[PDB]
């Protein structure tokens, strides 16, 4: 079935927290806002809702979330470890970091922004997109990650974890260092 | 015993010290009349008080 | 370098319960 | 030892602390225009290396209940209660004005209006109100208005005098001082007065002390007070044990 | 790797993943 | 296990925001 | 020396 | 902590002045 | 014969004022007789 | 001895 306002009061906690770990809610109502953070995680939500706002963190880890769309507003991380997210849609605005760990996910906005970490730890992705800027560390230890784009900005530590990279980034001006 | 500041956090919790009686207070509100037949006792309506 | 404090209860505490008095908390980082 | 002993210690500490400020309603019932405290504890976190398993817990006072306390109907000219939400505004013995919700107020030998506290009631020029000495029949009005009649002068020279000095903020941007006076958390805010205050002359303003909301209360501390104080016997048993581990 | 939600003794930061559980 | 520094203090702040 | 510590000798 | 004077007496009066 | 004396345990170790011991006694604790 | 001392030997 589906969350109703009702079923919302009893997963809320003081500051506005919505916990929905191991509950049986399928979808969500569109143009949903949340006063702090957000916990879907182990849920058989598949889609996340158009107009979803956060007024904290999304957390997803070992959910069965696939499909988010575009629109939505997450004041602080994204969290979508072990998910079976595919793809990350355009214009998402992300306040953290996107933790994609283990997660089917193959394909990436281009230009995108993260004003956190990112992580590819472990996912089927082939390229990174062109453009690509990161204020945190890069993990891509683990993935199918080998060639990087022309340009690309990581303020953090770059972490190759395992993967070999061949084709270097003509333009990259990083703020760390590099680390196999 | 450094006080204010943040009056809605732990560091500036306030604790009571009780109760007490400060002061007694007498109502001069003017009484009801009782009418005798003795001549010598005596009122006074609204304000004023029999000097002894 | 020495380091130092108020052992057992008092220290045992968060830092909003201000029963260790301010020097003696400084001495618990390092001094020479 | 096992720092748990530190850690169930750090919250029988906070139970009595709770304790203290129901006690401190119970003792305030009778109390006039007294505002409930309100008790709660906040769980913190030790953030840090290694797994996260310590959370104290302080007891701390997250606001006052402004409900309106119970009205007693005394028939007296100078008594006066706050219909609804507001305040008196008085200044204490320092000089610094605050908010105050005590309208046992009298008259002194010079005319001065103070309450029952003692503070000075302040007027409509933000002073104290002084009023002329030989008067004949004080009759507050609804809106605060002082309307006195002068010793000897027919029933017919009723004129006002001054108008008490009401004010309604935020009750949620007030703090209880050190003496029983609300005053604003933000410092250097003016006390501005507000229109729609009324004063029902000739009542009081009781407590608003729920007293079956504190004993209630009680019977939860008490019982969460001896699970812990068992916690200290219990981590004290262990290492008891664990001393065996040195005999050789 | 095992337990799926652990918590993470690291205060919250929102920008940097926390390390200190098993992020695996 | 061990390290070459020391381990850092513990933080039990009453507002994590103020850190 | 720790600052303020209290002494063994009368006032 | 060896010296070669024999301590001196601890003394717990009622008040300090008549010590 | 510089002797020290007194009664030992619970009674001296309370503060003077208790006048538990007797005075005899009591001065027999400075290396007296 | 003592001046205070008990005698063992019956009053």
């Amino acid at each position: 079935y589906e969350l109703d306002y009702y079923s919302k009061f009893g997963h809320t906690d003081n500051y506005g927290n919505l916990d929905l770990r191991n509950k049986p809610y399928t979808q969500l109502p569109s143009g949903f806002v949340v006063k702090g953070n957000l916990n879907i995680s182990q849920t058989p939500i598949k889609k996340l809702p158009k107009g979803l706002d956060v007024g904290g963190s999304l957390e997803a880890t070992n959910s069965a979330l696939k499909t988010i769309r575009s629109g939505t507003k997450i004041k602080g991380y994204a969290n979508l470890l072990g998910s079976k997210i595919e793809s990350w849609p355009r214009g998402i605005k992300l306040g953290g970091y996107l933790n994609l760990t283990d997660t089917p996910l193959k394909t990436l906005p281009a230009k995108l922004r993260v004003k956190g970490d990112l992580s590819v730890i472990r996912t089927p992705i082939s390229a990174l997109p062109e453009g690509l800027v990161v204020d945190g560390n890069l993990y891509i230890g683990g993935s199918a990650l080998q060639v990087f784009p022309d340009t690309m900005t990581v303020k953090g530590n770059i972490f190759l974890g395992g993967n070999k990279i061949t084709k270097w980034p003509s333009n990259l001006t990083l703020g760390g260092a590099v680390a196999p | 015993g450094q006080s204010s500041q943040n009056t809605e956090l732990p560091s500036g919790l306030m604790l009571g010290a009780g109760s007490k009686v400060v002061a007694t207070q007498k109502v001069h509100t003017h009484g009801n009349a009782q009418t005798t037949t003795n001549a010598l006792d005596m009122m006074v309506e609204g304000d004023g008080f029999f000097q002894v | 370098n020495m380091v130092a404090g108020i052992p057992g209860a008092l220290s045992n505490q968060p830092p909003a319960d201000a029963s260790i008095p301010q020097d003696v908390a400084q001495m618990k980082d390092g001094s020479v | 030892m096992d720092r748990a002993l530190f850690l169930a210690m750090s919250g029988a500490k906070q139970n009595m602390q709770a304790l203290q400020l129901r006690a401190n309603n119970l003792a305030n019932v009778s109390t006039t225009g007294f505002r409930a405290d309100l008790a709660q504890a906040r769980s913190m976190q030790a953030y840090g290396e290694g797994h996260p398993s310590r959370v104290f817990s302080m007891t701390e006072r997250p606001g006052h209940n402004f409900a309106q306390g119970s009205v007693i109907t005394t028939g007296r000219d100078l008594d006066v209660t706050i219909e609804g939400s507001g305040w008196i505004s008085v200044l204490d013995h320092t000089g610094k004005e605050g908010l105050t919700r005590n309208g046992n107020l009298k008259v002194d030998q010079n005319g001065m209006l103070t309450n029952a506290s003692g503070h000075l009631v302040l007027g409509e020029n933000d002073a104290p109100i002084t009023l002329p000495i030989p008067l004949s029949k004080i009759e507050i009005g609804r809106d605060g208005t002082i309307s006195v009649l002068p010793q000897g002068a027919p029933a017919e020279e009723f004129q006002a005098v001054d108008r008490i000095k009401l004010v309604k903020p935020n009750d949620q941007s007030l703090f209880k001082d050190t003496n029983g006076l609300f005053r604003h958390k933000t410092p250097n805010q003016p006390y501005e007065a507000d229109a729609t205050v009324s004063l029902q002359t000739g009542a009081i303003e009781g407590s608003n002390v729920n007293a079956v909301g504190e004993m209630t209360a009680l019977i939860d501390l008490q019982r969460q007070f001896e699970m812990q104080v068992k916690m200290m016997s219990t981590a004290e048993e262990m290492d008891k044990s664990s001393d065996s581990l040195l005999r050789m």
